[PDB]
């Protein structure tokens, strides 16, 4: 068995600009240490099928790109949720087949209302479903 | 094991850098915290740093202390400025391998400690 | 077998109650049919299914399972914010499936508007948790 | 199978949860190990390891959902609304040992009135 799984929350509240990687600095779980909390990037060392998910607290317009790739990162999907002024939680999820060295991370856009507070968490999680060979 | 170093005698208004060296396992997925104990009162929280570098400070040290860490070298640091006689304490470094989604300021959350280092201010 | 999938909406057949996720991101063992919006079980066991669907007005969605011809509308999830702004309705559940069972996402015809553009995404995902024993 | 763990439970009651109280999901969809107790509202770990917990809660007023682990608050997600139905969702991966307890709770924002056809669900499963 390969146990690869991470859950990480964001506790810094510096404003995100466009195309910045969204860092989840605080590690709840990081089994096999394939999530990098200094960056916010998961890096695949064991190729196979993975599920990635997040829940982001927000007070305004939030759009985030889910990014994937080895060399140049590419957008898989964009998730958008438009709060007007008020506290909300939004979610996105995806099953990805990953090769070795593929990075997976969330990327900021111009709609950057994402907060990390004790009473309104933002969390990024992922786990291996089935390894390869 | 954690080992605190850097303490000693400082004159008030001065600066001091403490170091906490970790060993046994990698601590890159742990919360690191500094606690302090002056004689006569209890172990008060000073500062903590998340795995990825997120810093959180007690109100008494905000604007004066900087907590940092180096995941490649298994090190955590407390850079202290504008030192006052109230900062005289034994300083303790602690690690939490199993935090909740927000890092704790309770001393009972920190599963390993070191032999503290003594800071004496003027 | 490693059954796991994720599909999104980009150019769906617009029609009826079944929410067809036409554009496949992942489809290991090909259990999801992008022509119909239906996951078809080959390996019996416990599966997790989840969706995150984008709406701008009012929507009600259900996760529906069929076994041996008999339909099971298990759980419904709605967003009625009705503001013109991106809202995500999300839901999910564990289902125990036998071979041949089908799973899909249904929309209330009475109350139901899915975003039809490109700039953000709606997702249906599923994967096997444990095979049957 | 006794060496696995999976549940999905729902809440069917007109009684709203009290502020700060545990949310009881009183109706089973899947629970073959009995790991969630629908009369106490608590998961109790039988098989140790890494679990994924996730919920989706329908509400028409302000709701915060808290995940607790043996009396310590793990995560909190909040959703504000005044009349319209929305879904509050959250989730977390936790490594658990035998006898550890997991439940969901509300804080001072406690509403769980969905419109008809909008449900509230809590799921968990052992991953490895
Ligand atoms: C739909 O599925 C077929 C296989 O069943 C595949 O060949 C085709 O590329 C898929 N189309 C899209 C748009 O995903």
């Amino acid at each position: 068995t390969q146990k690869i799984a991470f859950s990480a929350t964001r506790t810094i509240n510096v404003p995100l600009r466009r195309d910045q990687t969204i860092r989840f600095d605080h590690v709840i779980t990081n089994m096999n240490n394939n999530y990098e909390p200094r960056s916010g990037k998961f890096t695949c060392k064991v190729p196979g099928l993975y599920y990635f998910t997040y829940h982001a607290s927000s007070r305004g317009n939030l759009c985030v790109n889910l990014m994937r790739g080895r060399e140049r990162a590419q957008k898989v999907v964009t998730f958008c949720d438009y709060a007007y002024n008020t506290f909300q939680v939004t979610t996105g999820g995806m099953v990805l087949k990953l090769e070795q060295g593929e990075n997976v991370f969330l990327q900021a856009t111009d709609k950057n209302s994402l907060l990390g507070m004790e009473g309104a968490n933002s969390i990024f999680s992922g786990f291996l479903l089935f390894p390869d060979m | 094991q954690l080992v605190e170093t850097g303490g000693g005698l400082v004159q008030a208004g001065g600066s001091l850098r403490l170091s906490c060296a970790a060993s046994g396992r990698t601590f890159n997925n742990d919360v690191m915290a500094w606690f302090r104990q002056a004689p006569g009162t209890e172990r008060e929280f000073v500062a903590l740093i998340t795995a990825g570098g997120g810093t959180h400070y007690a109100d008494s040290v905000k604007g004066r202390f900087v907590i940092s860490r180096d995941n490649d070298k298994n090190m955590a640091y407390l850079q202290m400025n504008s030192l006052k006689s109230e900062d005289t304490a034994i300083y303790y470094c602690g690690a939490d391998e199993n935090p909740p989604g927000w890092p704790s300021r309770w001393s009972s959350a920190y599963d390993y400690w070191g032999q503290g280092t003594q800071v004496t201010v003027s | 077998p490693r059954p796991a999938f994720s599909a999104i909406r980009r150019n769906p057949p617009m029609g009826g109650n079944v929410v067809i996720f036409d554009t496949v991101i992942t489809n290991q063992e090909e259990p999801y049919q992008n022509h119909s919006g239906r996951f078809v079980c080959t390996v019996p066991g416990y599966y997790y299914f989840t969706f995150q669907v984008l709406s701008q007005w009012e929507i009600c969605l259900s996760i529906v399972s069929s076994s041996r011809g008999q339909v099971r509308r298990s759980l419904g999830f709605c967003d009625t914010t009705n503001k013109g702004l991106f809202q995500v309705v999300s839901g999910g559940m564990v289902l125990q499936l036998q071979q041949g069972d089908q799973v899909w996402v249904e929309k209330d015809p009475k109350k139901g508007h899915i975003y039809q553009g490109s700039e953000a995404d709606s997702v249906f995902s599923g994967f096997l948790i444990f095979p049957s024993a | 199978q006794k060496f696995q763990s999976v549940f999905t439970v729902t809440r069917q009651t007109h009684q709203p949860p009290a502020p700060n109280s545990l949310i009881r999901f009183n109706a089973v969809l899947t629970n073959p190990q009995g790991d969630y107790d629908t009369s106490t509202g608590k998961f109790t770990c039988k098989v140790p390891g890494l679990y994924y917990f996730v919920y989706h809660a329908s509400h028409t007023a302000n709701l915060c959902v808290l995940l607790y682990r043996s009396g310590v608050k793990v995560v909190t997600f909040c959703g504000h609304t005044s009349k319209t139905n929305q879904v509050n969702s959250g989730g977390v991966l936790l490594r658990l040992q035998v006898g550890e307890e997991v439940w969901l709770a509300v804080n001072d924002y406690y509403d769980m009135v969905g419109i008809q056809g909008s449900d509230s669900v809590f799921s968990g499963f052992l991953l490895f």
